[PDB]
């Protein structure tokens, strides 16, 4: 029941700093509906060319 | 001959070709068509089993290998004759496979088709007291990611479902409403639109 | 927004059109054919042994974003080709005209894509690289392709609405003769002249003169037709 | 969606219950885990000689030319056969097949 | 033979020259063999005539 | 019934029109240009340099049957034909539309049935 | 009365058309692409992509000897050709009627007298 989100369709997220954004995506659509809870698994990975 | 390599008057039409005779699969890769095929399987089926192909192809160097991620779209097309392309097989890849059989480098590619959209999705309503016509709309509308028109819905002995289908399988429940009714084919078409019709 | 078509054939085509070497066309009779049939000055949309433009929309999907290309032939113009100088091998004489392809698509291109709610842009274009490599770009307002080219229309996918250029020949001529002419719109020219009947926009048939306005001038004592 | 064509995202779907955890983020990590273990990977067997020091979980580098491969992998199984002289290598994940 | 836009200078047919508009800029010969070039009698005209009005007799 | 013309040419041929894989046609120039005359949409008899009909009637006999034709050259229309895709020596591409043969008589033909 | 332009080139030609055994034209698509083009009934000159006439006149002084010649392409027809009947290589049949060679000039013909 957070206020801007619920009853509202949701198609993105990203991982912030403050206001700058470090990550972004595309979900697949879904509406958050009440009494619903919403979380992230945002996986930051870190690797070579090998 | 070829344009521009013969001059004219010395050469006959289209020499030396000739009318196209015997059976071509053509496999579609994300639009992009695959050149070393040289076997292919396409088994098409009713409801209670996965319908799939499998592609054999040469690889160098795992240059194929890379052109087929899981989930990639293939279409595979067949010609007998001089008969014009058809499209009979739709699906996405679910394994690539890459191994040394006596020196080749074979690539076997196995794709699964639509038919799984329908046996992966649970019923997420209940049809208490819908009609099987109402019910049909309600799950493929809701449940499933397939087209639904209305058109291609004809139940034969439409009645009230007094069960709550409300966690079942979509391909266990649509099987259901046909043993209830007059024993209907459903599916999805190429067209990627469902259909629950009287059989024959 | 781009798509290949897999089964459409592209003629004639050299090393002096866009392929190489090895892939160069065959010399097929129903290619000199179909050829043979254009009849215009442009790129147009070829018709078919009764006159309807082929590769026309059908099965429009309303607002699903889709449509179906039925089949038919283009004619498609380029410019900038080489050609051999008479008996040479060689391909040296650059062209000083845009010179048409056919394009045959010999099967309905179904269920090409549209952006939603919007304006796109119908586009059939060539590629002169490779032998009878076909594509339709179709986007919102989507900016014209590069290669060799045709408009087969414009789709609005909010409302459904279809509207088309190019199907069939722009034909610049000097002199025509016919048996009977019968045009869609404006029959338009500086002189129009009646050899036997001139019938008017009401159907009634004057044998005779027609009647100029201020011609009153006329009903008046000794006047022809006076009254 | 973008590959078949769907109408809508491409769902396939599995239904569990875990009437025994009180905690939603270990049924969070219940779910996670059941995708997890059967998302897509590269799995297979390169065939050498040798390696009697090779453990599971261990790090080897792969030369395989006609096969494009040229990469540092974790061993998930090592399966040694005299006899025939082989020393097989599972690369990356196990997956069984009637058995899993 | 069919077309959109036929381009010419000269045009002469020996049956029908049917349109759903026909545009003659510049002349109009009609069946007797006048050769207009201004605006024509439209059918029950005759008011134009009367008191004050265009054309009055 | 029956008329065998014996002096006819017809182009353009190949096995992917109706014929033979030996009976295709050659590539003169001639039928290039005869083929390059076609303009039309259906099938139609061909005009002279002038625009003047080619082909004509002559010399009926009436109560005596037999009636004579000029020379000239006719557009027949054929459909399906067989063409090469790309590269390929195969026919394998079915054309969608009805396309053109000149059907050329060099000669009179005499009292005709 | 003549000026022999070294970069025309004519299409098609053969045995049939007048040229040696040697000398037949080879079949580029850019000449079977603009003898297509044709479309009348007698001989005329060629209109560009806008269906404006080539091979203008150009650079017109009033009183000096020379004029210029736009490039473009005309078609010229002639009569008395002979094309291969069937799958004979002779050239044995004669046309009824007169047939378009393609006229190309590259280039602005500079300063005819
Ligand atoms: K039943
Ligand atoms: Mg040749
Ligand atoms: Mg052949
Ligand atoms: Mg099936
Ligand atoms: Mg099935
Ligand atoms: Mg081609
Ligand atoms: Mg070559
Ligand atoms: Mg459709
Ligand atoms: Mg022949
Ligand atoms: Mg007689
Ligand atoms: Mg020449
Ligand atoms: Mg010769
Ligand atoms: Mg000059």
């Amino acid at each position: 029941n957070t206020s801007g989100i619920v009853g509202q369709t949701v198609r993105e997220a990203g991982l912030k700093s403050g206001s700058t954004l470090l990550t972004r995506h595309i979900l697949a659509e879904f509406l958050l509906d009440t009494d619903q809870r919403l979380a992230s698994s945002e996986s930051t990975r870190f690797t070579s060319d090998n | 001959p070829q344009l521009g390599d013969s001059k004219l008057g010395e050469s006959q039409l289209g020499s030396p070709g000739t009318l196209k005779q015997g059976v071509e699969w053509t496999v579609v890769v994300d639009g992009e068509e695959q050149n070393n095929v040289w076997d292919v399987q396409v088994v098409d089926t009713a409801n209670p089993f996965g319908d799939y192909a499998v592609f054999k192809m040469d690889d160098r160097g795992g240059q194929a290998f890379e052109a087929y991620p899981r989930g990639t779209r293939v279409e595979a097309y067949v010609s007998e004759g001089t008969e014009p392309l058809d499209n009979r097989f739709t699906g996405y890849v679910v394994e690539r496979r890459e191994n040394e059989q006596q020196g080749a480098d074979v690539l076997e590619v196995e794709a699964y088709s639509f038919d799984q959209f329908l046996r992966r999705n649970t019923v997420t309503n209940d049809q208490t007291g819908n009609t099987i016509s109402q019910a049909l709309a309600d799950i493929i509308q809701t449940d499933t990611p397939v087209r639904f028109n209305a058109a291609n819905i004809t139940v034969g002995d439409d009645q009230e479902l007094t069960r709550s289908y409300q966690g079942d399988p979509v391909e266990n429940a649509l099987r259901d409403f046909a043993f209830k009714s007059t024993n209907e084919d459903f599916g999805v078409g190429d067209d990627l639109e469902f259909f629950f019709q009287p059989r024959e | 927004a781009d798509t290949t078509i897999i089964d459409a054939v592209v003629f004639p085509q050299d090393d002096g059109t866009g392929v190489s070497n090895g892939d160069e066309d065959y010399d097929s009779a129903g290619y000199l054919a179909s050829l043979a049939r254009y009849a215009g000055d442009g790129s147009y949309v070829g018709g078919d042994s009764t006159g309807s433009p082929t590769l026309q929309f059908a099965n429009i999907d309303t607002a699903n974003e889709e449509v179906d290309i039925q089949p038919g032939h283009a004619f498609i113009l380029e410019s900038g080709h080489i050609v051999q100088s008479g008996s040479q091998k060689t391909y040296d004489t650059n062209l000083p005209d845009s010179v048409p392809y056919v394009v045959i698509l010999p099967s309905s291109v179904t269920n090409v894509p549209l952006d939603t709610d919007v304006d796109n842009d119908v586009w059939l274009a060539v590629d002169p690289t490779s032998n009878d490599s076909v594509y339709i770009r179709s986007g919102n307002g989507l900016s014209a392709p590069s290669d060799p080219s045709v408009k087969l229309g414009t789709v609005n996918s909010s409302t459904g609405s279809t509207t088309r250029p190019n199907d069939l020949a722009d034909h610049s001529v000097d002199a025509l003769n016919a048996t009977t002419i019968d045009a869609s719109d404006t029959v338009t020219g500086d002189t129009v002249d009646a050899t036997t009947t001139l019938t008017d926009a009401a159907g009634v048939s004057h044998t005779g003169e027609l009647e100029d306005i201020n011609h009153g001038s006329k009903h008046e004592d000794g006047g022809s037709d006076e009254i | 969606q973008d590959s078949l064509g769907l109408p809508s995202p491409g769902t396939q779907r599995k239904e569990l219950q875990r009437p025994l955890v009180t905690d939603i983020s270990d049924a969070e990590d219940i779910g996670r885990k059941y995708l997890a273990f059967r998302n897509s990977t590269l799995s297979g067997t390169v065939t050498t000689y040798g390696l009697y020091d090779a453990e599971p979980g261990d790090t080897i580098d792969i030369t395989i030319d006609p096969r494009g491969i040229d990469e540092e992998f974790v061993i998930a199984a090592i399966e040694y056969r005299w006899g025939v002289d082989e020393t097989i290598l599972t690369v990356v994940e196990k997956r069984g097949d009637v058995d899993d």
